[PDB]
């Protein structure tokens, strides 16, 4: 369940995989992965 | 840049490609050496010297 729009744009041109430990939690898929498009969501139908 | 006598172009490719991709930097190339070294020669009493 990614960001649907962006704030402001980045700058910086790195390699990211190196700096993994600044991060909290990182994942990297390959290109296109199938799961970031699947979306559930909870719900409460009326209320008496 | 100008040198010599001549005009001439002057271009350093790590920032504009090469930067944060995988593949190294080509035109840091390799030398190669092959050493040798003598282990337990003799020499004659002719240079036994201080």
């Amino acid at each position: 369940r990614p960001a649907i729009l962006p704030s402001g744009q980045i700058l910086s041109n790195i390699e990211v995989h190196s700096h993994r430990a600044l991060f909290d939690i990182f994942k990297r898929f390959r290109s296109d992965d199938n799961n970031l498009y699947g979306a559930e969501f909870d719900a409460l139908l009326g209320t008496y | 840049v100008v040198v010599g006598d001549r005009l001439v172009f002057l271009e350093a490719l790590e920032k504009r490609v090469y930067q944060a991709t995988q593949v190294p930097y080509p035109l840091v190339g390799n030398l190669d050496v092959t050493f040798v070294m003598p282990l337990g020669v003799f020499k004659p009493a002719a240079d036994r010297y201080a």
